[PDB]
């Protein structure tokens, strides 16, 4: 399938 | 030219999305606010009136706290907003803070295009990522059975000769595996392959 990029935010 | 919202709301219903889905919405999809349950969406870039410009899918994992964005040509938000006026801050924002007890979430997304870039496919992609989230939702981006059908290919690569042979057989793949799973699909078959059809936006 695709690779991805996780990114943690924050609010 | 594309499909339809009722197109989608039909076939992400036939892929057994149903429990889990929140229908479809212009570009100001609230987030995921109701209660941290499996949830996912179909969200337009533009607002609904313009008519409507490109698809996206949305998800929500529990375990995790991860909210997937799915773009099927993985365009970084940046491009997204730079291309179709699109941004989803706001949107992550009410959902961290409705769902998530430390405020915080992560965001997953494709670096990866499945779609080629004249094809309108982009819900019919759009729901077939809707299936494997909801039946893999820890790994919906790869390796699962129904991404695993297809192939990502780096974003940066999409205005490129060596890539199509590749995106059109992400494409066929694609109609096979809705034919195979949607009743929707079957029936509308032949009039959606060809309002979606890999170079629509040059048989415009
Ligand atoms: C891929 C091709 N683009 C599309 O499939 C986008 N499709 C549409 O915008 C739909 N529009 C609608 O379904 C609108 N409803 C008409 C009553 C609409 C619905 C919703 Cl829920 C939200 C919006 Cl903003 C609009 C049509 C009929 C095909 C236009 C994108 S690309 C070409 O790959 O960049």
């Amino acid at each position: 399938g695709v690779k991805s990029l996780k990114r943690r935010r924050c609010y | 030219s594309g499909s339809s919202e009722q197109e989608l709301a039909a076939i992400v219903r036939d892929l057994g999305c149903g429990p889990y889905f929140l229908g479809t919405h212009d570009k100001r999809f609230p987030g995921f606010l109701a209660g941290n349950k499996l949830a996912c969406a179909i969200v337009n870039t533009a607002g609904r009136e313009t008519g409507g410009v490109h698809w996206l899918a949305f998800g929500w994992n529990p375990r995790s706290r991860t909210c997937y964005m799915f773009d099927p040509f993985g365009f970084s938000d940046r491009r997204l907003k730079q291309i179709y006026s699109f941004e989803y801050e706001a949107m992550l924002r009410r959902s961290a803070l409705a769902l998530s007890p430390d405020r915080c979430l992560s965001l997953e997304q494709s670096t990866q295009t499945v779609q080629g870039p004249d094809s309108a496919a982009c819900g019919l992609f759009c729901c077939m990522f809707l299936h494997a989230f909801v039946h893999w939702p820890d790994r919906p981006m790869d390796g699962n059975p129904t991404m695993n059908l297809l192939t990502g290919v780096p974003n940066g690569m999409l205005q490129s000769p060596q890539v199509l042979p590749t995106l059109r057989r992400n494409q066929e793949k694609l109609y096979r595996f809705l034919a195979h799973h949607s009743p929707y699909f079957r029936s509308h078959r032949a009039a959606i392959e060809h309002a979606t059809a890999f170079d629509k936006m040059k048989q415009l």
